[PDB]
């Protein structure tokens, strides 16, 4: 009933659960209709073959040039269409009888038997393959004789002709066809046919003509449905509906004026035909309180005629109406959304829980796109996932899904600039073969799996990480506050105990200064108390090079900051929390450097490498008695640094590593390596070889650029050098033999920083987002859960990048040196952080146990929210630190040493057996 | 069974709200980010104060969401300030014989008030309205304090002729060279 | 005569949402009404109906001004008090909130035995501890009795002290609870005083640190 | 009309002079007269004219019944409140001695660590201190937890007292602080309390006792 759907934006304003509806999987119901769709003018071709009369699309596209005369040539190619239907595995084929082919001269005249036998041959092929037909009687291809003789749908005398034609179809094909659609998209027929001129006849009359044409469309659909219900539904038992296309709309801001404007938008676009047909025979009163002289009036005989006149709700939610042909005056200053789940809930509420056959759905790609459509495939995946969420999590009665455009064809106002096909059609070819796209293979494997079943590579693992696994947290910006809390006052005072306990200063008498300890630093012990609450084994932090040496060189060593760092380290060892310390990080004002070093080229200068070696020597001298696990560079931005900057950064890493290995390793017995950021790079199409080549290229330009000199062969990776040679980019520097033997082994472990995965595609979808340098379209799966800053939590990419680092560089010790997401609001993004940490630590456990890598640590990103805001495991508000729920869940992961299972007596480690630490040498 | 609450002392270091009242209307002293202090009838996050005594009996009132310091000018009108000015922005506290706190400046002598007629603390002689305070402890959770929380309505490609409304195409920023 | 539904005679006197008083005070809640006939008054504490045996001392419920007068208010009186005034032609209600705040205008009471006397080895770690219970905001100081110039005693009979630790506008309340002494020498041996003070007065607890070996 | 001194209008309602009133109560001194004609009412704080800002809280004068009302009375409000009613034919005086007896606006504050957890070395001369802060001298009960019901509280807060040492106004208040205890072996070793309570509330401090 009209008004039941206005609770939809309140139903979905609450955030969903990540652990429940974020890796929401499941299969579709049995008897779900997996369909693929087609039109007549879009695909058939043969615009005059075998005496087919002129449609109004053979006048709009012949100078009202990219016409639909020979579009996909499906009038002659019945066999390859049905072979694509068979290899797609689809359950139903929605196609459209064209009016002008089977009735060229009219119903006052004999039918054209060749077009009728084409549809008969197509239907008998569909019967051979066992696919069921869903047939649109009218898919915008009205004949030119009716437009010429009566003015088209502006006359109410075509409703008889549409009753006659459909009768012919009901007589000829109704024994095979059990699903009929009278008029596909009466919105755009009425509104861009006779009110905007953008579509089929191109009238550009007025909105008055559009509402009169919609009036006659509703009357003609009612006449055809009553013809079927009276004279064909007894013997045949099919179902007749009308394919209504809707947009989805969202408030500009969540006030009830905006919400009633959104309901007014959906009543003006979709309720225009779905309130007569499904509710009461008459238009929405939102339109009857708005344009009652422009909107024509229904006789109450025509209100009982056009009531209940569809057997199912047929929904079109694709790029036809949504974001393309939606009239902006019908948006009512709101924001349209491509949300099919909220729209299906709106259909379920507003129109009395109907059985919804989503009868056209998909997105598009460009016309320059061959068989690699990753954007179409991920829009189709998101759309099928939203219908599965509507069936499962909303109780919407979706009975079928139709992926639109089996093959590429005409696109009605967008010519051939747009491709919506599942099967690639070369329009310049002669055979016009249906080559399966990426979306065809995806949709075939999804029909075969009947949805999204739980994959065996995503189910959680039971097991424990080894003993001396490094459970750590990071804080890249430690709070360096060198204010001493005690023993700073050196004057001597007089304590009048009795008449007072006021304190009188003995002027001139100053005692001696006590030796400063690090109970004096008041900012240290709160942080360590929060770290002891976390139960972490390791705490990672960076030094500020611009604070130790504020002039670049050793002339002005600030021993106060260095004493603060040394006492942070030693008070962490005092409470059995091992400090991991980064020498340099780019997460800083000017590249993590002193301002004298930052103002001299700053990493292009090789003196920055020599000064980093000397600064690291100072840090190993001072703090090195307590820190036994060093990070040289803390995740350099490989996407935002020059090849010479990375060259001298590798040289600085090797010089600091050799300083530690020669001068400081035997004294202190610690380890030192570099931390590199290793986000996973996955091909967008899982069976495209070009996307695999592109994924390996982005992996060698991202990770392998700085990892291959250190962990690999000592040179830059051959993918990188070969890609830059073939594009005439000789800016990647060459290592001399001395430099190559200097950098080739400068690691004690692998420290990786992993947050997300990026999908990569070889095809240039649009050149604005395309990366012309690496020749890659970066993209994302939009069924993945995201953070408020839109980074995808996708946990198997941690396991995949650990396997890639083992494949590329060998069985090295690997520390996941940083891993976390961010927050945006009250408490629902820490459900996302609990989900993230649970599943990413489980995938690290999978990579350790099942894949056999030597994983030695996991470090949660951002200790607190004071230093790295919205990333922290400690909320920082009102100058207090409150533990979030991810703190407690991560502490439970630490204390269990992983995910142990039903029986657990798992220590088995005296005098530790595993070798990734400082052994007997 | 008895003694169901928290002692009678240990709770002086938490966030409080300075309730004050005259018998028609009741407020909490509220320090805004404007620097304008007023009265909120309920415990607002801008009325949560952190009172720290710098001397024995001389308190300093800050306000933790505003990050200000309750100071007082030369005529009695209190305000907020991001910088602690230790000669006017420090107040001598007293408890009256009825159980209410008063806070007066040591140099200007004026009582901290939320009313108009800002007078001076003479002991035992009828303090001005909204000047007798009472330290109500905090009932707001900490999550309600850090609330910029901006859900970023970015609206990529604001025109509704969009080719990518659901944002599949997600480019990462890089550095391309120029040989 | 007239079936007048009851109304507030003055909603100017009824906009005090929260009554936060010290304990042992008196609180009057008023909700003045009019109407034909005189609509009877009822009070509900925390939803349940408030009768004068639910509270020690009871209350005056005098209807000439439509007020409840609770004398000697106890911290077991907090919560909502709803005035519902009713007759056969209508009923209205108004909810007041009563907070009770216990007030201790005393010197800061220090925890007994803290800080305690400590004998310790050379170069060990000693943490002196004092808990301070003050209903006003106290100032805590950690002093050491200095005997450097001559004897312990100054010009008058007041001992020399040095402020080891003091509470400021940047010092957390937990930070002053404990004085830490790392690697104690023989010079770090003597009297350590936790001196707390508010506007009511000053209290102090002393302890002694002696170093063995 | 008639030059007669203004007389009082209370036969036995104007003879309570000594007002022993608890703190934070409301006092109301009325001196009701009928002038010949309309008289002059004035209130004095033992010698000076009592203007309303001489009381923390102020005071309300009611000319309809000639009554001063001082609500939330303080300990500093003691004195001689004087009502003088004049007219043209002489004047009439009256005094009211207000003596405010005071009470603490809190529970009894027990100093923490009193009493403390002991390690009683096999029947010592053990003593259990409890410092109590209260302006009215409170009721003191100890509640030695005995081994009945098993749990500490079962059916609503067991009355575990068996101690003849109670609170008393006549006996001295200093050495009812300590608990003189005898025969301390393993027949009584559990949880002790210090219940001190007054008109506002009860406060308890818990300590353990262990005989080896
Ligand atoms: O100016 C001003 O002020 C201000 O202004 C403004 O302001 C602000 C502003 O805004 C600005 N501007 S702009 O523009 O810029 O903005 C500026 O200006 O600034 C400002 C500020 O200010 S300031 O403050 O600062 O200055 C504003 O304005 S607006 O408007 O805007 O608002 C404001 O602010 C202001 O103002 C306002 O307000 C105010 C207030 O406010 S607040 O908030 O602050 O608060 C006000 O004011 C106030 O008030 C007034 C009035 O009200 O009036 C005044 O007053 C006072 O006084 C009066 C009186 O006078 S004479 O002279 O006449 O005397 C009062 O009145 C009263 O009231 C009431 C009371 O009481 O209270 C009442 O009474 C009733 O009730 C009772 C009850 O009680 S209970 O108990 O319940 O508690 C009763 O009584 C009772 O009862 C009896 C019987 O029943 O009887 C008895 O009893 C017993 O006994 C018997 C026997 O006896 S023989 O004697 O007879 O033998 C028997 O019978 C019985 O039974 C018994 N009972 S048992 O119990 O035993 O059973 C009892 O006892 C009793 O009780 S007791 O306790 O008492 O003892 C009675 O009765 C009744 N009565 S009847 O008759 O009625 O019924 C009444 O009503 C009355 O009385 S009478 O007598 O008169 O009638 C009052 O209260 C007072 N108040 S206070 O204050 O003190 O509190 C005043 O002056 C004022 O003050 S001030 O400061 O303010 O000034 C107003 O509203 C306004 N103003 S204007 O003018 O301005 O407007
Ligand atoms: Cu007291
Ligand atoms: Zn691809």
């Amino acid at each position: 009933e009209p008004g039941d759907g206005a609770q939809t934006w309140a139903r979905f304003s609450r955030p969903p659960a990540p652990e429940a509806a974020g890796l929401f999987q499941g299969t579709f119901p049995d008897g779900f209709l997996w369909a693929v769709g087609s039109a007549a003018y879009q695909t058939e071709g043969g615009w005059q073959q075998h005496g087919k009369g002129a449609s109004i699309w053979d006048t709009f596209t012949h100078h009202p040039p990219a016409t639909g005369d020979v579009a996909s040539d499906s009038y002659n190619n019945v066999f390859r269409d049905t072979e694509a239907l068979r290899e797609l595995g689809v359950t139903h084929y929605r196609f459209s009888i064209s009016w002008a082919r089977v009735l060229p001269n009219g119903s006052a005249g004999v039918p054209n038997r060749e077009g009728l036998r084409y549809y008969r041959r197509l239907l008998e092929r569909l019967r051979e393959l066992g696919v069921q037909p869903v047939v649109t009687l009218y898919h915008w291809d009205l004949p030119q004789r009716l437009q010429d003789a009566y003015g088209g749908w502006a006359n109410r005398a075509l409703a008889d002709h549409f009753r006659d034609y459909a009768e012919l179809c009901f007589r000829h094909f109704g024994g095979q066809v059990k699903y009929w659609i009278t008029i596909d998209n009466p919105y755009v027929v009425a509104w861009h046919g006779y009110a905007t001129g953008r579509l089929a006849p191109g009238i550009r009359g007025s909105p008055r003509l559009g509402y009169l044409v919609a009036h006659n469309l509703l009357l003609a659909h009612a006449k055809v449905w009553h013809l079927y219900n009276t004279s064909f539904r007894p013997t045949q038992g099919g179902q007749v509906s009308i394919a209504l296309s809707s947009h989805w709309i969202n408030p500009r801001r969540m006030t009830d004026h905006s919400i009633k404007e959104c309901q007014k938008s959906l009543d003006f676009v979709l309720g225009w035909f779905a309130k007569p047909v499904f509710i009461d025979g008459d238009y929405p009163e939102s339109m009857k309180n708005n344009l009652s002289s422009i909107l024509p009036d229904f006789t109450e005989s025509e209100k009982k005629f056009i009531k209940g006149t569809a057997d199912f709700f047929a929904l079109c939610f694709g790029p036809t109406l949504s974001f393309q042909l939606l009239d902006p005056h019908m948006k009512f200053r709101q924001l349209e959304s491509p949300n099919l789940r909220q729209l299906l809930s709106w259909i379920d509420l507003e129109f009395n829980h109907p059985q919804i056959f989503i009868v056209e759905n998909g997105w598009f790609v460009s016309g320059t796109t061959k068989r690699d459509d990753a954007k179409y495939m991920y829009y189709l995946k998101k759309f099928i996932m939203e219908t599965l969420k509507a069936i499962k999590l909303d109780g919407v009665d979706v009975i079928g899904y139709t992926a639109w455009s089996l093959m590429d064809g005409f696109e009605w106002h967008r010519g051939y600039s747009i491709r919506r096909g599942l099967f690639y059609v070369d329009f310049l070819s002669q055979d016009k073969m249906l080559l399966p796209k990426s979306s065809a293979l995806f949709y075939q494997k999804l029909i075969e799996k009947n949805g999204f079943p739980p994959l065996p590579e995503n189910q959680p693992l039971e097991g424990t990480f080894p003993c001396d696994f490094a459970w750590g947290v990071v804080d890249n910006y430690i709070q360096v506050d060198t204010t001493l809390s005690q023993f700073t006052d050196l004057n001597v005072y007089l304590w009048d105990v009795h008449h007072s306990k006021r304190l009188i200063k003995v002027d001139g008498v100053v005692t001696k200064k006590r030796k400063s300890y690090c109970v004096d630093f008041a900012a240290i012990q709160p942080q360590i108390a929060l770290l002891q609450e976390m139960h972490v084994t390791h705490f990672r932090f960076s030094l500020d090079w611009a604070l130790i040496l504020p002039l670049g060189n050793q002339s002005q060593v600030n021993h106060t900051i260095l004493q603060y760092y040394r006492c942070m380290a030693s008070e962490l060892v005092r409470v059995n929390i091992t400090p991991v310390v980064a020498l340099w990080q780019p997460m800083a004002p000017n590249q993590g450097l002193p301002r004298l070093l930052a103002r001299q080229g700053a990493w292009e200068n090789p003196y920055t490498a020599l000064a980093f070696a000397e600064y690291a020597r100072l840090c190993f001298q001072e703090l090195g008695h307590h820190v036994k696990l060093w990070i040289t560079m803390n995740e350099p931005y490989t996407r935002n640094m020059t090849y010479s900057a990375g060259h001298n950064l590798l040289k600085a890493h090797a010089l600091a590593w050799h300083v530690y290995n020669e001068k400081f390793r035997h004294a202190q017995n610690g380890k030192i390596s570099i931390a590199l950021q290793a986000d996973w790079i996955e091909p967008a199409c899982p069976f495209s070889q070009k996307d695999k080549e592109v994924a390996e290229r982005v992996l060698e330009f991202d990770i392998g650029w700085l990892a291959e000199p250190i962990f690999g062969s000592g040179d830059y990776p051959w993918v990188m050098r070969d890609w830059l040679n073939q594009r005439n980019n000789f800016l990647l520097p060459y290592f001399t033999e001395d430099e190559k033997k200097l950098i080739q082994g400068t690691f004690d472990f692998l420290a990786l920083s992993h947050y997300t995965t990026i999908l990569v595609d070889s095809e240039k979808e649009d050149p604005i987002k395309y990366n012309d340098y690496l020749e890659v379209q970066e993209m994302t799966d939009i069924t993945w859960l995201n953070s408020p800053s839109q980074v995808a939590v996708v946990p198997w990419g941690l396991r995949k990048v650990l396997n890639w680092l083992k494949f590329k560089y060998g069985d090295l010790p690997m520390y996941i040196i940083s891993n976390g997401i961010d927050d945006g609001l009250h408490a629902e993004d820490d459900q996302l952080r609990v989900y993230y940490m649970q599943n990413y630590i489980n995938e690290a456990l999978k990579a350790h146990i099942l894949d056999g890598i030597n994983l030695c640590g996991y470090f949660a990103y951002s200790f607190n929210d004071r230093t790295a805001p919205r990333f922290g495991l400690y909320r920082y508000a009102a100058d207090q630190f409150e533990p979030k729920a991810s703190m407690k869940h991560y502490r439970k992961i630490i204390d269990s040493n992983g995910f142990p299972g039903p029986e657990t007596l798992e220590r088995f480690c005296p005098e530790e057996f595993t070798v990734c630490t400082e052994c007997s040498f | 069974y008895p003694n169901a609450s928290p002692l009678l002392g240990s709770s002086w270091g938490g966030l409080i709200h300075l309730y004050t009242a005259t018998a028609r209307n009741s407020y909490h002293l509220q320090i805004h980010k404007n620097g304008h202090v007023d009265g909120a009838p309920h415990q607002t996050i801008y009325s949560a104060l952190m009172i720290r005594s710098e001397d024995a009996g001389f308190v300093v009132i800050t306000g933790v969401m505003s990050r200000r310091y309750l100071c007082m000018d030369f005529r009695g009108n209190i305000f907020g300030s991001h910088y602690f000015d230790p000669e006017n922005c420090r107040f001598q506290h007293q408890t009256l014989e009825n159980g209410y706190d008063v806070y007066h400046s040591p140099q200007y002598h004026f009582l901290v008030s939320l009313g108009r007629a800002k007078r001076a603390f003479l002991p035992g002689m009828n303090p001005p309205p909204y000047s007798q305070f009472l330290s109500r402890r905090n009932e707001i959770p900490l999550i309600h304090f850090n609330t910029p929380i901006p859900r970023q309505h970015t609206q990529s490609a604001e025109d509704d002729s969009e080719r990518d409304p659901l944002n599949v195409l997600k480019p990462r920023a890089r550095m391309t060279p120029a040989p | 005569r007239m079936p007048v539904a009851p109304y507030w005679t003055s909603p100017e006197k009824m906009e005090k949402k929260l009554h936060a008083v010290p304990a042992a005070k008196t609180v009057k809640f008023k909700c003045p009404s009019s109407g034909t006939p005189n609509p009877t008054l009822r009070w509900l504490k925390n939803g349940k109906e408030f009768k004068p045996d639910h509270r020690i001392g009871g209350y005056k419920v005098r209807y000439a001004t439509w007020s409840i007068i609770m004398d000697s208010v106890v911290p077991s009186d907090k919560g909502n008090y709803t005035c519902i005034v009713e007759n056969e032609y209508g009923s209205i209600n108004h909810t007041y909130q009563l907070d009770v705040v216990e007030r201790s205008p005393h010197r800061p009471i220090l925890q007994a035995g803290l800080p305690a006397n400590k004998t310790v080895a050379l170069g060990s770690n000693v943490e002196f501890m004092c808990k301070v219970y003050s209903d006003p905001q106290p100032h805590i100081q950690w002093l050491k009795h200095i005997e450097v110039n001559g004897s312990k005693i100054g010009p008058d009979n007041l001992p020399y002290v040095q402020i080891l630790k003091t509470a400021g506008v940047n010092t957390t309340d937990k930070e002053m609870e404990v004085l830490h002494l790392r690697n104690v020498s023989f010079e770090d041996a003597g009297e350590y005083t936790c001196l707390a003070g508010n506007s009511i007065g000053l209290s102090h607890h002393s302890a002694w640190l002696t170093v063995l070996e």
